[PDB]
This record gives C-alpha cells, structure tokens and sequence, in this order.
C-alpha cells in the first residue's frame, strides 16, 4: 500500500491537540450554574476576576497558536451570544481529543472534517426539531432565560433582582415586533464604585459621569434641555485672526464688548427658556468661558461641561434633543424637555448625574452599577452585558432550549445512533463526535461533586425516554426534568457554538506545520 | 455592663454597610480559585 514518509505534520498535529485540550481542561472549572471563576494578574500590574470564557481568554496572553484560535473563538461566540464561550470552547476541546484518538486511529483528516460536516448537519436539525417556540411577549419566560444564563457567575449573588433589571431595560430598548437584533449600544453602562450590588438600579432616562459646574444649582425641576455645540467664550476664528490695539478707547472698547457678545449669547440662551446646558469637548480650541459660567450662573441656568463626542448620539437618541451649533438655529422649538434632571449624591462625594422622566421617550436606556469592590463591579457589569445578549440572540430566534447539559446529551444519543446507522470510517467519526458531545454534562457533574459517570450514564438511560425536557438538575443534586425547574437557554447559544466549533476543528485539522517567521 | 446604661453607643449604618461589604468581599475573594501570573513587559 501507500507509504506515509513524512511524520513532521503529525507531529505538529498532536502539539495543537495537546495544547488546546490543555486550554480547554483550564477553563474546564468555570461553567455552569456551578462555575468557578478565576483571576489573571496584569503584568501591567491590573487585577482582574472574571469568570466568563471571553474575557478569561483575551487576557490570557497565550503563546501556542493553537490556544489563540480557540480565543479568537471564543471571541466570536461571545460577540454572538454571551455565554456558552464556556461552552464552545469546552467542545472545542473535546472535539480535539477526539481527533487525537481519530489520528492514531489512523484515518486521515480530510475524511474526518467531511464526516465532522455531516455530524453537524445531523446536530443542528436535531437541536432545531427539539426547541420550543416562544414569543417575544412573554415576560416570564424571558425571565427565567435571563435567571438561566445569570446563577453562573458571580452576580447570581442578586440574581433575583438583576434579572428584571435586563428584561425591562431590554423591552424598553425594543421594538416588540419587527424582531430586528436591536442593538445593545443602545443600553448605557456605568461602573460607579462604591455602594452594593444589591443597589444597582435601573434610570428609564439619562445618566452621565460628569460632574456639574455651577456652584449653587443643584437640582431642576421642570427642566427643559438644550446641547449645545459651539464655544461660548471669546470668538476664535477658524482661521488665525488677532485683535489689533493701537488707540484709545480700544482697549474698553475689547473688554466691554466681549462681554456684550458673551451677554447677547447667554440672553439668547435664556429667551429660549432653557435652564440646562450641555456642553460638548471643544479641544481644539476655547471651550465654556468662565465669564460665560458667571452669566448662567446668574441667570441660574443648570450648566455641565466635558461631553464626549461619542456619548452626543446616545444623549440626543434618550432625551430627545437635536444639537444646535448655532446662536440663530437654537430655538424653543428643538429645546428638549424632561420630567426631572438633577446632580444625585453618592459615594459620599462621587457624585452622579441623573435626568429621569422624559416626555420623549428615547428608546435608549441605561444602567447603574453599584457595589464594593472595583473587580466585582466589573465582573457584574460583564455578566449584565451577557444578560442582555443571551435576551437579545432569543430575539434573533423565538426558539426555546431547556439548558443544563439535555441538549447535549440528546445530541450525543442522536448522533450515535445515527452513527450506528451511517456506514464507514465516517462512522467512527460520528461516535467519536457523540462522545465529544459526551462532555459538558460531564463537567457540570464535576463542578457538581456529583459522581459524573454514573450520573452522566443514568442520564442518558433516562433520556432514552426521557426527552430534553430531563437533565441534570444542581439543586435537588440528581436528574430531573430542567424545564420544571425552569433553566433555559436560547437556541442560538449552543448552535452557534456547535457550529463554530466545527469550522474551527475543520480548519485545525487543515494545519499541518507552523513556520516561525522574521 | 450594659453599654446601653454606658453610653456606649455607634451608629447603625456602620454596622449595616459594613457586614454587607464583609459579605460582597467574602463573595468576591472565595469564588477564586486560581491565580495566572504574568512578568512585565
């Protein structure tokens, strides 16, 4: 027969086997409703904790490339679903092992891949024909999605109360029924140190770190808003200009009508009826004048300064409120109105803006983060994040999924019986492929301190008739039916995961040697 | 004694925020379970 002369590409195969099984078995403690998660020391000298994949990932400064496919991945998965990064590349792994048991098994890669092909084209109508429709009126099932994905990190700490906190600010941001994947740029996030976790709210309005600028107004009632673009301080010309002094009443001449144009500015401003300014970053040139501030603060007039000029389309989109970047344009027709604005106290003295109520309700929302540790706050406003693209991906797809492992393991039945039935060294793939779904149930026994074998094989004895409906429950410590104890994920979490995984094994098994380089 | 007859007295809030800080570190720094190192730059 055919001779193989070479042995370098397998070689280099199992390295990448190895070591992205080895990524895998680390991130293999953080998971599910009994995720661990872990810590990574900066050598900047930065701290963090985190127990999501994604971010586990992209601080891993990892050398074999092998393991920054699976975080590039993981990357992916986490720009498309939130959670399941675990997941994803946890199979990814698993895949992998598989393969290694494939490549002493003699079979070249190629046929693996084509037979991976069909396994994932048996996998995704099978995951298809099992969820449950739902529609996206439903607040309770919502609900119980958002407490699924949540009780797997650290903020299952409030669980009870972050969950409304997403559904709500979700079906606020919205529209219920174009089914569009309505952006979660949408949602503002604030990390404010200090306070707990527990005092995370939700302000159906706008909220901006900047602190005031007026020493004397610190609350406005019946406030109507105004943004404002151009400079209020002495005019600068785009081009270089320069005031020239070589008389007499020159000199009074300057000062008493820069002022005068200061006073038509500000006169203006007021005749509008505005009391708030907003001001953008005028780097370039002459921002606020102090005199200007002198004014407003007489005519008491709420003022800020320093808005970036990111945050200008977010502004206008919640309080409803065109710019203006003219004296002439701004007019009490674009002055935007709302309920309530003011300059809250927190922190002790880290103080915070708030503007609720408005009588044009932006579709935009946002998010206030309390607690005590900087890390935490971080970990929680990740996790919140999750929350809201595990709601978002169900809106993608009004597919159901009970969660906890059932899926899987359905899968691994599936596929083995059908491997069963397919002939061919492609068979052996396929068995190979259900026992690498075999996995996840696994670890979530593990992290259970569960027995994971007995349980795992019961489970399956079980689902032979006991359809997804059944599953590894955490609290009641044993199997029982997951639905029941309502924890579900979206079906598009663990089909984009399948699938990635499976392009990405496709493609891992394509290499063959790595060529270090200039 | 009776701190109460003593005079012996704090705030609530002190008490208050402070076990419930205690409990959010206690929560942040058990949920660890391994720490990755990394040499400077």
């Amino acid at each position: 027969g055919a001779y193989q002369d070479r042995d370098k590409p397998a070689q280099i195969r199992f390295s990448n086997i190895s070591a992205a099984k080895a990524v895998a078995d680390a991130i293999r403690t953080s998971l599910g409703p009994k995720g661990m998660d872990k810590m990574i020391q900066d050598g900047k000298g930065d701290v963090t904790i985190t127990n999501d994949g994604a971010t586990i990932l992209k601080q891993m400064q990892v050398l074999h490339p092998a393991a920054r496919m699976l975080v590039e991945l993981s990357k992916a998965q986490d720009i498309e679903a939130g959670d399941g990064t675990t997941s994803v590349v946890i199979i990814a792994g698993s895949l992998l092992d598989s393969c290694t048991k494939l490549l002493q098994k003699g079979i070249h890669p190629t046929i693996i891949s084509e037979s991976f092909q069909k396994a994932l084209e048996k996998g995704i109508e099978i995951l298809t024909d099992m969820s449950r429709p739902v529609e996206l009126s439903d607040r309770e099932t919502l609900l119980n999605s958002a407490t699924t994905s949540l009780n797997s990190k650290v903020v299952s700490q409030y669980s009870s109360l972050l969950s409304p906190m997403s559904v709500n600010a979700v079906m606020k941001v919205i529209d219920p029924a174009t089914a569009t994947s309505v952006d979660l740029r949408d949602i503002k996030i604030v990390k404010k140190l200090g306070g707990t976790i527990d005092d995370c709210e939700l302000v159906e309005g706008l909220v901006l770190t900047q602190k005031v600028s007026n020493s004397g107004i610190t609350r406005v009632e019946k406030a109507k808003i105004g943004l404002i673009q151009f400079c209020l301080s002495a005019p600068k010309t785009d081009m270089d200009n320069q005031i020239v002094v070589s008389d007499y009443a020159q000199m009074d001449r300057v000062l008493r009508e820069e002022r005068a144009y200061i006073l038509n500015l500000v006169k203006q401003i007021k005749k509008t009826g505005c009391n708030v300014l907003l001001i953008q970053k005028s780097i370039l040139r002459d921002a606020l004048s102090d005199l200007a501030l002198h004014f407003l603060n007489k005519m008491k007039i709420m003022v800020i300064k320093d808005i970036e000029r990111e945050d200008i389309e977010f502004i206008c989109k919640t309080i409803g409120t065109k710019p203006v970047a003219h004296i002439d344009q701004f007019t009490a027709d674009m002055l935007g109105s709302a309920e309530l604005a003011e300059e809250v106290n927190l922190n002790g003295s880290g103080k915070l803006l708030k503007i609720t109520g408005c009588a044009s309700p932006g579709k935009t929302v946002t998010i206030v983060v309390r607690g005590s540790n900087k890390l935490v706050i971080e970990e929680a406003e990740r996790s919140i994040h999750d929350a809201l693209c595990v709601i978002r991906c169900l809106v993608k797809k009004r597919a159901l999924i009970a969660g906890g492992g059932a899926p899987e393991i359905e899968l691994a039945l599936r596929l083995t019986e059908y491997s069963r039935t397919l002939s061919g060294m492609e068979s052996y793939c396929v068995r190979a492929f259900a026992d690498a779904m075999e996995v996840i149930p696994s670890t979530l026994a593990e992290n259970a301190g569960l027995n994971p074998i007995s349980t795992v094989t019961e489970l399956r004895n079980r689902h032979a008739q006991g359809e997804k409906t059944a599953g590894i429950n955490v609290r009641k410590g044993g199997i029982s039916n997951i639905l029941e104890e309502l924890v579900v994920q979206p079906l598009l979490v663990s089909v984009s995961a399948l699938t990635l995984a499976t392009e990405t094994v496709r493609s891992i098994l394509k290499i063959d040697d790595v060529v270090n380089t200039r | 004694r009776d701190n109460k007859q003593a005079g012996v007295f704090e705030p609530t809030i002190v008490k208050v925020k402070s076990l419930k800080f205690a409990t959010e570190a206690a929560i942040t720094i058990l949920r660890i379970d391994d720490l990755i190192k990394l040499h400077p730059e």
